[PDB]
Formats: C-alpha cells, structure tokens, sequence
C-alpha cells in the first residue's frame, strides 16, 4: 500500500506513525462543518494486484488534532455518516483496481453561531488509527496516521460559514 | 449483518463460586465488545469497555478477556445483588447488534 | 449525573402512527450521539439504529429501515422515535442510550407500547 | 504566471532593504511563498518562507533571528525586511510559490531582483 | 541538516545520445525530490515533479526515476537546446539546502 496524496506525498508500507500531508476543503451541510476532505486529495490503488485486496477499516481512538482537543464531528466513510471519535468501527473501503479512485470527508458539530479556528500549517489534524485488512488472510495491521495540514484556512465552529 | 450466539442459554450460579460466559463471533471481530449487566424490570447497566478495560464504579470480581473471535468473561465470588442477563454487544460495521443473552437463578 | 427516563405505558391499535418519549437532563445533548435498544420477552435484548441532534442523519437496521424515523430535539434534550404501522409482534419496550465517550452507558427504564385488535 | 519583484541595488554591510513580492495569475490564498537568493556560478541557497494566511515563518541554519518575512493577502504581497547584511549575500533573489505538501516544492520562478555588497 | 551532493559536476555530451544524472542526499528522503533547468541567464524551470509525475507544457523527454537516497533524470534524447545547469532540490525535512547543480555542455 505505497500510494501518494494528490499533492504528492511519499506514503511508505508500514511507517506506523505516518506523515502524510493532505489538503483542507472547508464547506458547510445542515448541521455540519466540513472541515476536511481526504477523497479529493488521497488517490490509491494497490501496489501488487490481481492477488491482494485493500481493505481499510477505521480502528478506534482517533479525534482530530492540533490545538483541537475537547471538539468532535462526524466522519463520512463511504457515504454514510458515523459519529467521530470512534464508539465503533465503520465499514470498509474496497480496494481492487489500478485506479485513482478517491478514498472519506470530516465535519464538525457547530458549537457557536458563525465562529471558526485558524490552522496553521504543519499542525495536526487528525490522529487517525488504521487497520489495512487483506482478504487471503484474516490479519490486521496498525498504521497512526498523523494527518497534517497544509493549506490555512478558517474551518467554521459556528451553524454556518463565513467567507 | 452479521449473527451473532451467546453461550450458553442458562446456568446456575451459588455464591463464593466461579461462572464462565462465552460470546463467540463468526467474523474476526476487532476488540468492539461491551458486556451488559440487566435487572429485571429496571434499566440495565454495564459491566466493562472492549472486554480487556473495566468500567469505573464496579470492583475487579467481573474480568472480560479474549480477542479476535473468542470473548470470555470470567466472574468470581458472585453474590445476591447481581443476578440478571448478561449481553455481549459487538460493535463492528452497521448493524451493532446485541447478542441472544444469559439468564442467571439462584443455585 | 447523567441518566435518562421515558414515557409511560401506551396501548393502541394496529396501524396507527405515534412518536415516543426519552426524556433527558444534565449533559450536552447534541455533541454526544444516542443509541436505540428494542427488548423482546421471550427472546432478548435487539439494535435499532442512532441518529445526530445536529446533522439529523440516521443510521438505521434493516428491519427498522422504514418502521421508524429517528429524529433528536437538540433545544429539548428529548431523544425522539416515532413508529408507523402497528404490527401485532411489535408490542414491546424500547430502551434509549447514550454514544460517545469511552464508557457511553447512561440507562432509563424504557417506553412500553402495546397493540390490540 | 507572472512574479515581480522589486528592491534590488548596491548596499553597504548593515543596511537594511525591503523586497516586494507581487504575483498574478493563479490563486494567492490557497498556496504559500518563499525567497530563493542564487550565487552566480554556485549553488542555490535558501533564507525565508512563510505560510498561507500568515500563520507561521521559516528560515535556513544561517538566518535564524535575522530577517523579517511577511504577508498581505488582500493586496497579494510578500514583504521582505532584511537588515543583517555581509559578504556572503552577493546573490540574485527570485520571489517563488511554495505548492504542495507543507509547503515545500517550487512551481513557479519569477524574474527577480540582484542583491550586491561592496564598501 | 542535510546536503544535496551531485555526480558528476561537469560533463561534456556530444548531441543525439541519452545522458543521466545522478542527486544524493544525506538521509532518506522518499521520493521528495525535484528538479529545476537553467539554460541560460534566466530564472530556472522544473522538469519532473517529486521524481516520477511531469508537468503539463514541459514534454516527456525528461524522465525520473529512483526512490531512496538516488534518484536519476535521463533525457532520452539531447539537442542544441537543452544545455546548461541541472538543480536537484530535497524537500524532506526543514530547513532547505540545496545542491550545487551540474553543468551539461554541447561540443561545438
């Protein structure tokens, strides 16, 4: 599993603590902040084909980040919803061709009105533990990915956004 | 979708005595299972967190252990106050269902 | 203190359409999810779906994909569950329950509803 | 792509100069900058960079606590403050747009101006 | 920190022919390095970004390859346009420093 972000990032087999470096996309839903998007900037594939499958399951533990402590949002894993941090473990994400494909957005609950927070760069913005699950084999894996950020842009704490 | 068997149905427990519960999962479910302590007629409550973390508020009598596919539960010197059912609730992927439950009678 | 209570007995007819009761107090309701429980006598304790006070999404079951319509009144702290077309297997107890923190156990005694012809 | 840059001259050691960075062409508000300076017939060196709104600045080994490096993104300006003058600044001075992961990588270079130190 | 050390520093190519050059770092790097061309008196141009992805309106005759601590740009093949000053560029860890850069030449 040695794939890249759009912006380029080296993604290493087995790093645990990973450094990857992803892009911000703030937008607003009812209820919902979006903070970040990791479908639109994280493109994967497998490296060894027609004999693995990449399965990645979101295992337990992960907030966001930062100078973010005491906040929490929603996490949208294939589609459907689920809450974040982790009560449980959301389905998996199927991995089987030589294609770009994107991968997964995170929001936030509104607290205030309208209000943001600033992120600076090379800040955490999410603690996110994995798990890369094959299918020969029933294994599991642990990968931290120490998520970055890159660009700065003001993420909105409040029930709209301003901009 | 997933089913999920809690064994067994019943058992019989006496005081100053061990009792073992034995919740086992078809799929390698990933350490995503809590222990449920119910009273008849009255709100049930929990035992402990992801069957290896106790909960804060009960002793150390009630141990959960095991993972993969195999979750125990191991309970010593059980007394009069904490007969009920016992429900194993796994929490990976959409549905988290509970499980069929374990009825305890005095001995 | 953080615990929940619920409505009381209701009895009705089959095919009739009414929202229930889960009645809370003293926590923040809308940045912490809330589970569903259905208990069945005679054959234990089942998982209904949960729901957001603030986005309004739900995740349901299969079964109670369009028996139930969750919904979380963030201004009341009241957790909502409204039910459609009565069946005579659906007599039962509903029991609501916190998500979130690690330990997310916060437990009330349960809405009873019963149907008859 | 185009990138201005202005300030360039002859100056004593110990003077101090502004260097004004004006871009066109692409989206300043998204995308952070930094100042290449160049040795004629040596290698590249590296002084300052800043971040995208004006979160955070960064130098090389050589010009910790020395220069002064900021941002106007409403007039889309990079302003350099540089005042720690010496012998080894003899150096051509282009304006460059830091794209990509924390910043890093160059995508576009600009004209730039020459910096030169005599008594 | 880390250096940037090149091989070779100068090297006089007769035109037609495939020709090679060669970037080390001091550390692991990935594949974070980039790659920049001085023809002439000018501002340098990039080739190859993060030694494996090109850059629309530079064409395909600059190729990278290599993952590590080496890497390799090749031009397959080599006119009277193209001669002047190869700058690798390492962008693992702060702060940046650069590398020398490596002078191609054509007999004339």
């Amino acid at each position: 599993f040695a794939c890249k972000t759009a912006s380029g990032t080296a993604i290493p087999i087995g790093a645990a603590s990973a450094n990857v470096y992803v892009n911000l996309a703030p937008a607003v839903n009812v209820g919902q902040n979006l903070v970040v998007d990791l479908s639109t900037q994280i493109f994967c594939h497998n490296d060894y084909p027609e004999t693995i499958t990449d399965y990645v399951t979101l295992q337990r533990g992960s907030a966001y980040g930062g100078v973010l402590s005491s906040f929490s949002g929603t996490v949208k894993y294939s589609g459907s919803s689920y809450p974040f941090p982790t009560t449980s473990e959301t389905p998996r994400v199927v991995y089987n061709s030589r294609t770009d494909k994107p991968w997964v957005a995170l929001y936030l609950t509104p607290v205030s009105s309208a209000g943001g927070v600033a992120i600076k760069a090379g800040s955490l913005i999410a603690v996110l533990i994995l798990r890369q699950t094959n299918n020969y084999n029933s294994d599991d894996f642990q990968f931290v990915w120490n998520i970055y950020a890159n660009n700065d842009v003001v993420v909105p704490t409040g029930g709209c956004d301003v901009s | 979708d997933i089913q999920m068997t809690q064994s067994p149905a019943s058992l019989s427990a006496s005081v100053g005595e061990t009792v073992t519960i034995t919740c086992r999962a078809s799929e390698n479910i990933y350490s995503n299972l809590a222990w449920y302590q119910q009273k008849q007629g009255k709100s049930p409550q929990l035992l402990v967190d992801g069957a290896t973390n106790l909960a804060d508020g009960v002793p150390s009598r009630f141990s959960g252990s095991g993972s993969g596919t195999q979750f125990s539960l191991k309970i010593n010197s059980v007394q009069s106050e904490d007969f009920g059912n016992y429900y194993c609730q796994h929490f990976y992927g959409t549905p988290f269902t509970f499980g069929t439950g374990t009825k305890l009678e005095m001995k | 203190q953080v615990q929940l209570q619920q409505s009381g007995s209701e009895l009705a007819k089959p095919g009739a359409s009414v929202k229930l009761s889960c009645k809370a107090s003293g926590y923040t309701f809308t940045r912490y999810w809330m589970h569903w429980v259905k208990q069945r006598p005679g054959q234990g304790l089942e998982w209904i779906g949960y729901s957001n006070p603030s986005s309004g999404y739900t995740n349901f079951n299969q079964k109670f994909k369009d028996k139930a319509a969750l919904t979380a009144d963030t201004s009341s702290n009241t957790a909502y569950i409204q039910l459609n077309g009565l069946t005579f297997e659906d007599s039962a107890v509903y029991f609501c329950a916190r998500d979130g923190d690690p330990p997310f156990v916060y437990w009330g005694q349960g809405t009873l509803v019963t149907v008859s012809a | 792509v185009k990138l201005v840059e202005s300030g360039g001259g002859l100056v004593k050691p110990g003077g101090s100069l502004k260097l004004s960075c004006t871009a066109s062409g692409f989206t300043f508000s998204d995308n952070g900058m930094a100042w290449v300076r160049q040795v004629p017939g040596k290698g590249p060196e590296w002084v300052a960079s800043i971040t995208n709104l004006a979160f955070s600045v960064y130098y090389s080994d050589t010009v910790t606590g020395r220069f002064t490096i900021s941002r106007d993104n409403a007039k889309n300006t990079l302003a350099l403050e540089m005042s720690s003058l010496r012998s080894e600044d003899t150096a051509i001075y282009y304006c460059a747009r830091l794209y990509g992961d924390y910043p890093y990588y160059f995508d576009y270079w600009g004209q730039g101006t020459a910096l030169t130190v005599s008594s």
